[PDB]
């Protein structure tokens, strides 16, 4: 047979610290639902000494769905093999790629992630590039997911933003294989980490991530918007949730859909969406009891509150700065 | 490109 | 400043033979319009023993238009930009997954080759990821080129099989691409190959391309017809070229167009494929005169009409190995 | 998908 070496490829940060990477190498990867807290949770990663994650890549889950349309189509399928493209061939071309982005587009560090919503439903193929990985599965009440999607117009292939019945139909669907991707790596390589419970409970949550990734404990991870305010933590300002993690752990998001759900999409919930009732979120609750926040968070929404014209001011720079970028494009056009 | 894709 | 090595990743085999690999290595690159010579060419090199090309690997053009279709979309090209994936970082990925592709799918050899045909579209972007490749730019007879695709129904994205004169068109645009890439490069680094040529002086042009490429003479790639015969190429029989290539370099397809182009299509020659006179091809002529044969190439034309029921019999072969993987297509059905 | 694409 023939046999192919790859020795370490590695990075130089100041000081000459050597960071070699490889496929074998302990990745991490969050996703989710877009809307789901996937950008917190890589935040409070990013706010660990030991973590980088970064800005969405947005050409990794392009990759992999470009990916899945060659394999999936049988006639391309038979032009590849007769190509020489086994799969073990295309998945040393994949890794190499995937490993590629996520260790050049940000700082170096021990432990590297990413995060991009809709990786995790590819997790059993990742896990086949990259065995050493683990996977963090963002899991959100789909009312509040689908209420974020349509109220602030992001825009999601096939997600039409004028149906609250359709939009949940298709978190219904994206969830169920999320969630099953997630359960057929099992709990060594797949921790679901549930939104409202990581908000009202941050230190808990925290303590379980870390211990699911071996990472010891820091306090950073609760300071994590001090970090962000002096470029510690990377953010891409097109992204549609810099303004909201700009800001501590706060309560503000858990239930504002209540009451903006349309009265037949109530009624018929547990139908329209049985994942909800699957990850115990009860379907008939307007909102369900997510549970009692610790007095950290209820002190973070309480200041956030005292300072509600400092934060509108960083969301309006926000916003400039986004309309600055939407005038190089009308000019590079 | 939308924002994001399935 | 972040530094970023990348020691020699590497193939052994039998006897544990070495071979190393990184973006700096003097790879190969063939390409053109389809029907246009590439298979030939790529196969006289596989003949030789220091080279390996392989099977079209279809993957490495599809990612390189996917590439281009990101960073050519302005909105996109932001987004990629505020993510942190600058050129820098794509030209990474995009290299690591083009090497593991062209090292894996075939056996090692001292000098690597791909044959892609639409790659040379992208010659200027590949000469940045690969500094020290070389390429190869098949040049042919539009005339010929659009008779073989129409005649043979090649599949070409955009090529209206049912109209010669779009066809054209298709290929001049295409062309005039190709072209300007290969000298925008220029002749230290893209040799133009003409088919015609290539054909009728098969020693002097073989004697130019390996001198080119820094390949020492090797009677070896004027055989190449016996070693397809004993597996030292490597063919996909799913390929439209396959059926040609495993003759004996012969004149049987320089004119086969001639009487076959619309007589409104020959009025307008040259005004229709500009590229013919450019590329040294008279558009006023059915056919030019691609100049005098070899005697070696004669005697191969006169040998194969001698063996025509042996030649029979593996076309025949080819497509009955054809049918059995269209069955095997319909079963995934 | 075809035998080429551009
Ligand atoms: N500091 C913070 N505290 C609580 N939730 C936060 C947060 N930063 C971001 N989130 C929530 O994360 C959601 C976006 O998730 P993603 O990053 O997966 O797109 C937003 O939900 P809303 O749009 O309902 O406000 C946002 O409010
Ligand atoms: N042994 C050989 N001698 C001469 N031409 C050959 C050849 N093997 C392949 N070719 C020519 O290469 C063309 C296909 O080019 P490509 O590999 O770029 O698709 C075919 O043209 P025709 O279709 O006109 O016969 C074919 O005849
Ligand atoms: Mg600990
Ligand atoms: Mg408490
Ligand atoms: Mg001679
Ligand atoms: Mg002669």
């Amino acid at each position: 047979n023939f046999t192919y070496v790859s020795p370490d490829r590695y990075v130089l940060g100041p000081d000459s610290r050597r960071y070699p990477y490889n496929n074998d190498m302990p990745l991490i990867f969050i996703g989710g639902m877009p809307r789901s807290g996937t950008t917190l949770v890589r935040v409070l990663l990013d706010a660990h000494p030991d973590v980088r994650c970064g800005e969405e890549t947005r050409v990794i889950p392009r990759l992999l769905s470009l990916k899945q349309q060659w394999v999936k189509n049988p006639t391309e399928m038979h032009r590849l093999l007769e190509g020489g493209i086994t799969d073990e061939v295309l998945d040393a071309a994949m890794s190499a790629f995937i490993l590629e982005v996520i260790v050049r587009h940000g700082k170096p560090a021990p432990r590297l992630c990413n995060k991009d919503p809709f990786t995790l439903r590819a997790a059993v193929y990742l896990h086949r590039l990259f065995p050493r990985a683990k996977f963090l599965l963002m899991i959100r009440d789909g009312r509040a997911v689908v209420h974020s999607i349509i109220t602030r117009k992001v825009t999601i292939t096939g997600y039409d933003l004028s149906d609250y019945r359709q939009c949940l139909k298709r978190w219904n669907a994206a969830m169920t294989s999320m969630y099953a991707q997630c359960q057929q790596l099992g709990p060594g390589l797949c921790l679901p980490v549930y939104y409202e419970q990581l908000v009202l409970h941050p230190r808990a949550w925290m303590q379980r991530i870390l211990a699911f990734l071996e990472v010891p404990w820091n306090d950073s991870v609760l300071h994590h918007e001090q970090l962000i305010n002096q470029s510690g933590i990377a953010l891409s300002k097109l992204e549609r949730s810099t303004d909201q993690v700009i800001k501590p752990i706060n309560l503000g998001a858990l239930s504002k859909w209540v009451g903006h759900i349309p009265e037949d999409v109530v009624r018929d919930m547990a139908k329209v969406a049985p994942m909800l009732a699957q990850l115990g979120y009860d379907p008939a609750a307007n909102p369900p009891d997510y549970g009692q926040p610790d007095n950290f968070v209820l002190n973070n929404t309480l200041e956030i509150k005292k300072k509600m014209e400092e934060w509108q001011a960083r969301e309006r720079e926000l916003e400039e700065h986004r309309e600055l970028i939407k005038q190089s494009i009308a000019k590079k056009k | 490109f939308d924002e994001y894709e399935e």
